[PDB]
């Protein structure tokens, strides 16, 4: 019998509206460290990795291994059911097909519960390519989140680039081109080994920012012909990275 | 892989090995491999070195692969699915179909483009002949994501052209049941693997065999095709009435 | 000769604001006692009483027993111009089938007025004969919408159960199966229950979700019913009167 | 070497969002005093007028007389990205076909936009100056509120004067109504008489006008017999906009 317990059940609601979009149907791993969600997008062009490890949950309990997965859309249409500060509780049998939430008020004079269903699957899987970066940037969130949203009025594609005095977003469009400069210092830092080129496309970025609520901070880390990570860090419960594959 | 060789070899020259699927990635390199060259002739001995090699290593597989090339079982469904399956937005690749050619060429492009990640298993003939009778809104631009994705080179083009239903490869079906008829004459079923026999007619004259193929053409046009090739490879003037 | 005024002009906004939605066509009763108001549903499922009590308006006169028929979107949409802190003045002649509404600013610095078509309705009257119930709810609206709400999103009928220590809004669906318990709470905060014996009915979700558009009509709801009788929601109004819903039960 | 400053972002903003549906491509009048704008609606309907005094801009360059075009739904989208207390500054060269849109953070954060132009041979109508006989200066949120509501009722309205306060009236389908104003600090309405009118307007395109409230915190309506109604936004020391509509007969 699997169970999981939450205060923060703003966290949780946040993480699912990150995904929500970017993925129909995901599997997850549960583990003593914590439970996992590794899963590929539709068109097998971005990677979606996170880790929500167990010493930041409140109680915590997983006596057998379990590896279970559920449509993201029909979960989050039952999770808009939780006020802001309630209570989360999860919990699921290892024999049924079968997720209770129970959502509880901070005072307790309402409680609501819900069966979602559940299903087996065996989705296709890639391993973790550890390396080092030539690149990696600190910079806060909202500027990303507005750099993304506005280059996708101009272009179709960003093509990023690093310079000993900063960095640089470029896109070009049918009503004109631009670009964007941030030099280097809430602040942005940037560790820098050699300058590149690359090319990404802006609809994937764009479903990555909605986790912007998350984290006040953002890491983006590359190399030459790699994925590029987009790194969101929860507050002292874990982390959530994206990947995309850069054009050619 | 490539048939337009002068003297190829349905044996040797195989894209794919013994009891495995009929891949389409050289079917596609066919057809732009038709494509280039205008010689009736030259297309049609093309055509007869594939099913000389289909009939040589997968038999059954034949009905779907002249299905195909017959494309027997709109263009804003087809955009949006391509825009859907390759990222971009469908307003920008929409500016990006006009003043080009066909959708097959944007989708192409596009997938020649963004790098990917690993590469997806490739697509077999009678998979893809399958999910197009299965094809035949939300099901519909699903399916056809999963087409699109699985492209590794070129197919995307053909791709594209079969869900438009305006192929237009230069040959008709006439033409391709030619072309059947002359790959039979040159390797009948029925063999023993090795097959002993790859050109049944070495040792006859140019007019001989001009004449012997014209005769094993018109025994096939006199004789629903789903009926006819099970027939064909299992003995037919006969057997078929 | 009838006129009536009323200082908290935003009431009436409301209570077409809720009605709007619900109904088309209804028979402005009137008479010494005050304002009435009953109909039937567009599809014959709901019943509305509306009344007014004329020592709650600022100003009242009556002195023929009229009866008068408007189109109700109409009357919504013509309320909806008005600012929501105005005073509000309604008119109306005995012999002229012409209603005559003026929204009086605050400070008296814009005047509004207008006027509206009546037509003659033949709208049949059904009253309601008078009972007890099993149970009685006193809970706040705001959170009764919220629930209601968000039953919704699971499927498309609710079972509603009462126990001794509180009460249980049910429902499945395509999506899963759920349920919700509230109790006793130890103003406008706090819920409370009176009962004679348990119950357990249905009742069809939309028609809830439509009825409960009045959420800022009152701090409290009161929801009652009955043995296999109609589902009554009350709103009490600031001391002018009650707006109720009926709905029977769903089999 | 065109060059322009300005350290309130806000105002090109909210201009720009006025015209960003009124009108579909327009001139710009640049030129030694600054930059002003003729331009008719997309059904010859209805004449605006922008004018931007070179006082209003914090640094401003410019050599010769340049007329340029850009078309309005395109810049309001690049404008539209811009943050709404930046600091924006406009530069092109007289010769090149690019238009560079320069913003700067208030402390890092350079970004540029380059729209490219396209030519145009548009003709320019003024209007005549005239002393108006009825005039009206009131607050800016009333007219909206008052445009909105006689809309719901129907498509025309008539409007009179009278010695104490001006008259909005309207009929419709479902029924008929009107508004009464009255002579009376910003909140005060003013009105000035010299003889009686009464004249009809056409309310879509008055809400169409009415899209650049905040630019003001009060308007003038100039009206009179037989004449197009103007309708004058003043912005803080900058210019002004103003449009213009005939009555119907």
């Amino acid at each position: 019998m699997f169970e999981a317990r939450l205060v923060q059940g703003s966290i949780l609601k946040k993480v699912l509206e990150a995904l929500k979009d970017l993925i129909n149907e995901a599997c997850w791993d549960i583990s003593s460290s914590g439970v996992n969600l590794q899963s590929m997008d539709s068109s097998h062009v971005s990677l979606v990795q996170l880790t929500l490890r167990s010493e930041g949950f409140d109680t915590y309990r997983c006596d057998r291994n379990l590896a279970m997965g559920v449509n993201l859309t029909s979960m989050s249409k039952i999770l808009k059911c939780a006020g802001n500060e309630d209570i989360i509780t999860l919990r699921a049998e290892d024999n049924a097909d079968t997720l209770a939430l129970v959502f509880e008020a901070p005072n307790q004079e309402k409680v609501s519960d819900y069966e979602m269903k559940l299903m087996d699957l065996d989705v296709e899987q890639l391993g973790i390519p550890e390396q080092e970066y030539s690149c990696v940037v600190k910079m806060p969130s909202g500027e990303f989140a507005r750099i993304c949203r506005d280059l996708s009025h101009i272009g179709d594609a960003v093509v990023i680039s690093c310079a000993k005095d900063g960095v640089k977003f470029s896109a070009s469009g049918e009503l004109g081109n631009g670009n964007i400069k941030l030099s280097q210092t809430e602040a942005v830092t940037i560790e820098m080994n050699e300058p590149v080129q690359l090319t990404f496309a802006l609809r994937y970025l764009n479903f990555f920012t909605k986790a912007t609520p998350l984290s006040s901070t953002v890491t983006l880390s590359m190399s030459a012909d790699v994925p590029l990570v987009v790194e969101y860090k929860i507050a002292d419960m874990g982390h959530l990275k994206y990947y995309l594959a850069p054009k050619i | 892989y490539n048939p337009a060789k002068n003297n190829y070899h349905p044996v040797e020259d195989a894209c794919w090995k013994p009891g495995q699927k009929v891949p389409y990635l050289a079917v596609a390199r066919t057809f732009e491999k038709i494509e280039e060259v205008s010689a009736r002739l030259r297309m049609v001995e093309t055509l007869s070195n594939l099913l000389r090699s289909v009939v040589a290593l997968s038999p059954p597989d034949l009905l779907p692969v002249l299905y195909l090339s017959l494309n027997h079982l709109g263009d804003g469904v087809l955009l949006k699915a391509v825009a859907q399956a390759t990222g971009r937005q469908l307003e920008s690749v929409r500016a990006e179909a006009a003043e080009k050619g066909d959708v097959g060429l944007v989708a192409e492009n596009s997938r020649s483009t963004q790098r990917l990640m690993l590469p997806p298993p490739p697509l077999t003939a009678s998979g893809v002949f399958s999910k197009f009778r299965d094809i035949a809104t939300a099901k519909k631009i699903d399916i056809i994501k999963g087409l699109f994705v699985a492209c590794r080179h070129s197919e995307a083009r053909f791709i594209a052209r079969s869900l438009s239903g305006r192929l237009r490869l230069g040959l008709a079906e006439q033409s391709v049941l030619a072309a059947l008829s002359q790959a039979v004459s040159l390797t009948p079923p029925g063999q023993e693997f090795p097959p002993a026999m790859v050109d049944a007619g070495k040792g006859k004259t140019a007019e001989a065999r001009k004449t012997w193929l014209e005769e094993q053409g018109m025994i096939l046009k006199q004789t629903d095709l789903d009926r006819i090739i099970p027939v064909l490879l299992e003995h037919l003037p006969e057997h078929c009435k």
